[PDB]
RNA sequence: UCCGCGAUAGCUCAGUCGGUAGAGCAAAUGACUGUUAAUCAUUGGGUCCCUGGUUCGAGUCCAGGUCGCGGAGCCA
RNA sequence: UCCGCGAUAGCUCAGUCGGUAGAGCAAAUGACUGUUAAUCAUUGGGUCCCUGGUUCGAGUCCAGGUCGCGGAGCCA
């Protein structure tokens, strides 16, 4: 029976009593004065013991590190001279009438002191007490009211809680399903989803309106530093909804769990084409918080001597684009040749520059060793075109198209944050538009997504020419990272057929790989569309933290493991034989 | 992989009086209506050898083709057990009624193969123990019964051979009028002695004797099972150990009910209580004329001399 | 753009015109007008067309069964000899001013609504247009609902909606654990888990206060009737609570749940321990409704002649009950005889009886066979005591305490059906007091539940005499069926020695089965106690649905695979290569 | 058996680092080494298909490979599948044996002597010169050290 | 092993003491102004669970298999 | 195979051109009446990554192994 939280112990409750219980965080002995601070779920309060009750006392230097203790008291308001700024109850203390000790505990392995630095592989080994440090805490307790505030919403809105199952039927093209051997049938193997989407799909064929699902999912490919093997995914599917509304109310959504959760407001989202935001970011997925920008000037640079500028020039599948960078022209060669190298690592053969410092007084006013094999008018209607003023640096990117995008994009967003000059706030965007093809290595076309993505065109300008068409797909940007995404569906037969033509797929793979899904399509489907969101990033991105793993109550490692519970395991031999399997190593024929 | 199995087969002998005993054999639901005295295991009481018992041994003995011993002894096999009254089976150690005989098995891969038959001498039943309140409840009805125990030679190999056999064995024994046949009712039964070898090395898999096996799908599936599980069992190596292993078919899985740590020593002797029968060459004369005709030589007789086809001559025979 | 829902079409909205989508459920042509009867996730409504705009007609003409179409029209007021019972808004009908055909469909496989003869596994075979019909999906909204009302609950009172990971480490003694092939550790698997126990205790020892899940758990067992391998479960712990507050909070929830709901009130829920209710039903899931009860009385028949009776009574290790069936002796000897063979199967060896007539007669008032062996005082303090009068029928379970509890009890639920004996209002309730122990076949003692549960002494006075300890473990029973339960968990030392001490295993089981559950215990565990519910079940019953299938949006069958998605499927040799194991489905001559 | 394989390799390669044949440094690439791998179940001459896993570096990678190309082979014939011929190759990183070229058919090199080049001819007079340059054997070198001049194994072999 | 029942259009299900696979529903065409599980007429459709055998001829009869539900038997 | 770095108390990390594994933190005892990441004194604790060899003696030096990061090489 506990009174009130350590935490939420604030100035009006003075001349109260009150019982809290909760760990034994560190303990001060002074002799005539005991300090406690104690700490529950919601925080940390000071308990204050004097020896004129030398039996609390007793149970007081006895106690230490992590005790579990159950203390009652009266809310004294400290002295002047005592008053803590980092601790949130810090301006009240609470003088132990009788403290209990409902449990012992042993030294715990890792303090969970602020700023002690002891190391990762000791903080994942013992999770259950790393879990205890409020930071950690808040995280969690914070991620528990983002799922809340997104469930209320999308229960508010007429959506329904629908659960898919777990245990699948194995495929391939898509990716590596991570299987399950059948006790019932030898031979055959469940596999878990990559996403509920036939699911969802299905449940707009079952008559459903309006599905939503907080589902967990399995991919079996490699893993990275912001990458784990178990992750779970915000999914949502509509049906007899367009584009605009999805995007509607899910933008409405995100702004209402902004609002609830950090208090923050976010106006209205742009909708930026995803060929603009290769024009002037490089990016499908720009970051809004660095105001620079990449602007094109190949056209007026069509026929000059310098050949890793006329190399791309005229050849149509590449470009040549500049990025000019303000104030940045006292900067030394030094990291310039840092940037040249990180551009290197994209496969630029060279990060040309200009260094504008008087454009009014002409060839002598450019220093840069690239300025005397370019005339001076396409040199002055650059400067014109990209907004220089004195001050300024431009660099140059000039290669193929992919080449360009991906180095000067990412040497834009690199020096933007080296630079500091994004203003550090929330920065949202949509970006839509994307193309409906790219070429896959053999030749060939292939959709970047799913080939059952709705296009804008007819079918007949789609098999007209395949690549000018964009698709009707959609992905959700925050602070240059992918939130999610989704795109409206087809369920026209024709539509399907012409996709199906141009994609170069006959109907025998058809009926292999999506058969049972086009039956399910066949009786019925209505206009449906969908999205799904990554609900891990989004908690770390609203949390602030620096990893996945601070976002998950019991992560792994990027091995695919937990060294708390030791998972994998080993099995015993009588529990492999009935499963009707036996083990190996990795090399079959 | 070459699979080398055995089969050992108790047939329940159609006879009116038990073996030793003066009590009935068929019997219903009626316990310890047909156990007299003898049966019962009684201080004082003595057993006396059936006749027709005797005669029909000796009657599968010529059918089978087997040189049969002049004089056969029964031996006594000590065992504790609450079924067993008088604490042995009078069985036969030495000199059994029939053996070294074959029996031609008919399949369906072309040829009709020749299979050995060690000996099938005279044994006897024990009781019933029941699913009962707590303590349990023996039944001695079938205690006493005269059984036949064919065993064969390990010649036969596949599974389906071995049900081949099952099936010759089950016809021979239908012709000859000597059991019932009926697997059902539980008067043919039998137990199947299975290794298998990897073809080449000496060196082999464990023994496995499979107890308990009613039907023949039964006998297939679960020697298949056995087979295939010996075979992963010596591919990894591991630990080849002989066990009494049984066989349920609603799961298919071979569970272990007894772990032979030891070779069971039942202390064998020449019963001094029984003399040694011995059967003359005229009995075997008269018996001779008294076989009937071979089905399988039936349905081959129905393929040479009357025009017909295989399957029309078998399933006529 | 839809702007009102079929099923949503009261009677308030004439003079309106509205435009709603959906699929055509069935289509009648009469030539001069035709009707349509347009059906969404709410219900069926009825559209009808007079050729009065002929074109629309044409647009009428065409349409078949479940096509997708936009209808938009004005509701008129439907004649009174032309109103429609069954369906809800079967009051108004739509006068269709322009229809548009969204999507065309394939004629559906089975029919919708009674008496289309469909059978399950055509039924399963087809799922995603099965949810199609209002019933099913009535149900799963009705789903929907029930856990919107749980989380609403649960969140509201500080709890936190905390995800713990699938993939888990293996372990025998509890369930067979589906197991799942490791790609980066070759020879180890991870498991799916049975429950987040030991995951909601370690979340008890982080420091969060209060825990809830919804959680996925996989038993893979060989299944019975209304049981599935994958089954939802709602997972709660708390933290300094003793049994009272977590009975307390936890009924509160599920009166909230069934008044938000169904709209039904639960008064309070009688606390019933587990001895009473095996005294007087004979099963640790009393159904409440039958008012019907056990009572004992082999302390009188002691010494009596008639020896079935005196057998077990003079047993310790069993008794003999009496069941009162009321009104019932006209009961014919055919059902007595069924009765009997039915408590057979329990494994009773006879179902003893009474028919009580006249009771100033004495013995020649009581026609039964049995009444001869046993004297009329005895006789008539028995009558007295089982509160039967004139006109009732007496029954008699004599033998082991399992089996008398066992088949009496059960006799008693089927014939508390047979002859509508109950009250048709829900009841409630909870079981409280188990045993600590109990014998395992061979001897010894054992743990039902976990070894991990508090008993109700202290551990001296169960180091005293281990069969008199009760346990702090409870279970809510709901139309006698089981809802859920839990328990408060042991945190201390001595005691989990002393429970560790009397169940005979030594510190090598202690660590190699509990040893990072003991490890994580040490660091500091606080008082903490849960309970679980089977979702399934509880929206099982909340539907009224006959089977647990019913109320799972895409179940299994009784043999775990499903017959929709072909589940469990085959996979190619590389993906089997990749995960390290092999087959050994191998050609035998 | 794969240890005798890398014995076999580092004896080749320390007796042709005393001969000053070859630099002998695999890092730079101047060795290097294939293994025709076959393995075949004790007591029939059936069975077991040849493996030739190219391109080799380490002895670490010998061993390696080679223990997890005998035990796939193994598994290969206990499950009988399709034994075919082809020319796989080895990477360290995952330990896997990965195929290069699918053999279709015998490559028919045509071998026929060269007649540009005439056939060198060296008389045991050649031989003779050569074996008195010969230099001492590290194997029997290291054993002479253990014979002649009081050493124990260890020392004298990390000296030879 | 044994007893009973069952496998036949998209769905359900009938079919004698052996002679073009019918019926309801659904589908297609046509008719009809109040149905609401519409009706009526007409049209289209299928490998009678597999194999072998019998007969002039097979859903039907003989023999041997496969699968679903339940019962019996066995479980020294 | 080769190059660089690294393995040392519960945790982090140092250790020369060879002489009992030290220090911060944590732990234990004791002191001190206002700390709040308390301090101070004292005590306890650890296979210097494994094996073999060198020496009077090994964390240190020699040879051969295990593991983590990156680079090089090879990939007819």
């Amino acid at each position: 029976m506990r009174s009130h939280y350590c935490g939420q112990l604030n100035e009006s409750l003075d001349g109260q009593e009150v019982t809290l219980c909760g760990w034994v965080h560190r303990r001060r002995d002074h002799g005539g004065v005991i300090f406690l601070d104690v700490r529950d779920r919601e925080g940390l309060a000071q308990v204050v013991f004097d020896p004129d009750r030398a039996e609390t006392f007793a149970k007081a230097d006895r106690v230490r590190s992590e005790f579990v203790v159950k203390i009652t008291g009266k809310v004294r308001l400290r002295p002047e001279g005592a008053r803590n700024p980092n601790m949130a109850s810090g301006s009240i203390e609470v003088l132990g009438y009788e403290l209990e000790v409902l449990n012992q505990a042993e030294t715990p392995p890792f303090p969970l002191d602020e700023y002690s630095d002891v190391g990762e592989e000791t903080r994942l080994r013992y999770r259950f007490i790393d879990l205890r440090r409020p930071e950690m805490a808040a995280k969690l307790k914070l991620r528990a009211r983002i799922t809340s505030s997104i469930r209320r919403y999308l229960d508010d809105n007429g959506f329904l809680d629908v659960e898919t199952p777990i245990l699948g039927r194995p495929t391939p093209e898509g990716a590596r399903d991570y299987l399950v051997p059948s006790r019932t049938y030898p031979g055959h193997f469940f596999a878990l989803p990559q996403s509920p989407q036939l699911f969802k799909q299905l449940l707009m064929v079952a008559g459903f309106d309006r599905y939503y699902q907080i589902a967990k999912c399995f991919r079996d490919e490699d893993l990275r530093a912001d990458r784990q093997p178990e992750f779970t995914q915000i999914d949502i599917e509509t049906s007899f909804l367009d584009e605009s509304d999805i995007i509607g109310i899910t933008e409405k959504m995100v702004r209402q769990l902004f609002k609830e959760v950090l208090d923050v407001e976010f106006d209205e989202f742009p909708h930026m084409p995803f060929e603009e935001a290769m024009r002037r970011y490089g990016s499908d997925k720009p970051d809004l918080r660095i105001p620079l920008e990449l602007v094109d000037v190949a056209d007026q640079l069509k026929e000059v001597e310098f050949k890793v500028f006329s190399g791309p020039a005229n050849d149509p599948k590449g470009r040549v684009a500049a990025l000019r960078v303000p104030g940045a022209a006292s900067m030394p060669r030094s990291q310039i040749d840092d940037y040249t190298k990180f551009v290197g690592i994209y496969g630029a053969k060279g990060l040309a520059y200009i260094k504008v410092n008087e454009r009014a007084k002409g060839v002598e006013g450019l220093q840069s060793p690239i300025v005397k094999f370019i005339p001076e008018a396409n040199l002055n209607v650059i400067l014109d075109r990209v907004g220089a003023v004195d001050g300024d640096i431009v660099f140059f990117g000039a290669d193929k198209a992919k080449i360009v995008c991906d180095a000067l994009g990412a040497l834009r967003i690199k020096v933007g944050h080296d630079l500091k000059l994004l203003t550090r706030e929330w920065a949202p965007m949509w970006v839509v538009d994307f193309p409906m093809f790219e070429e896959n290595d053999d030749g060939s076309l292939s959709a970047l997504h799913h080939p059952f993505t709705s296009p804008k065109c007819t079918p007949a300008e789609l098999e007209a020419n395949p690549g000018a068409a964009l698709s009707r797909a959609y992905d959700m940007v925050l602070n240059g990272t992918e939130l999610g995404g989704g795109s409206i569906r087809i369920h026209d037969k024709s539509m399907q057929q012409a996709v199906f033509r141009v994609l170069g797929i006959d109907e025998a793979e058809q009926e292999e790989k999506f058969g049972f899904l086009l039956d399910a399509l066949k009786y019925g489907a209505p206009p449906h569309g969908g999205l799904a969101f990554g609900l891990d990033r989004l908690v770390m991105l609203m949390t602030g933290a620096s990893s996945i793993r601070e976002v998950i109550a019991f992560p792994k490692t990027q091995s695919a493991g937990d060294v708390m519970t030791q998972a994998p395991g080993s099995v015993d031999g009588k529990a492999l034989r009935e499963l009707h399997i036996r083990l190996r190593e990795q090399p079959k024929a | 992989w070459e699979t080398v199995i055995g089969l050992e087969i108790h047939a329940q002998l159609a006879t009116q009086s038990k073996i030793f005993s003066g009590s009935s054999t068929a019997f219903g639901a009626a316990p310890n209506t047909q156990a007299s005295l003898v049966d019962l295991a009684m201080p004082g009481t003595l057993p006396v050898l059936n006749e027709e018992a005797v005669r029909m041994a000796c009657l599968f003995g010529l059918a089978i083709d087997a040189r049969i011993d002049r004089q056969n002894v029964f031996a006594r096999k000590n065992y504790f057990y609450p079924d067993l009254p008088k604490g042995y089976q009078t069985s036969q150690m030495d000199h059994p009624i029939v053996g070294k005989g074959h029996l031609d098995i008919t399949l369906e891969d072309g040829t009709t193969k020749r299979i050995g038959i060690t000996r099938a001498h005279l044994e006897e039943d024990a009781g019933k123990s029941l699913h009962e309140d707590g303590m349990s409840g023996i039944d001695l009805n079938r205690a006493g019964t005269p059984l036949l125990e064919i065993v064969s030679e390990p010649d036969i190999r596949s599974a389906k051979e071995a049900v081949a056999y099952v099936k010759a064995i089950h016809a021979l024994v239908r012709y000859l009028g000597i059991c019932d046949g009926n697997m059902a009712e539980g008067s043919l039964r039998c137990d199947c002695n299975v290794s298998v070898r990897p073809k080449g090395q000496a060196e082999f898999g464990t023994r496995a004797e499979i107890k308990n096996v009613n039907s023949f799908r039964f006998i297939e599936k679960a020697i298949n099972h056995e087979i295939q599980r010996q075979i992963e069992l010596i591919e990894d190596g591991g630990k080849v150990v002989q066990e009494t292993r049984l066989y349920d078919p609603n799961k298919d899985e071979t569970r272990s009910m007894r772990g032979k740590e030891e070779a069971n020593d039942y202390r064998y002797f020449p019963c001094p209580d029984l003399l040694p029968v011995v059967i003359e060459p005229e009995y075997l004369a008269k018996l001779r004329e008294q076989l009937p005709e071979l089905p399988v030589q039936k349905r081959e007789r129905f393929e040479s001399q009357y025009g017909l086809s295989a399957y029309d001559a078998s399933v006529l025979s």
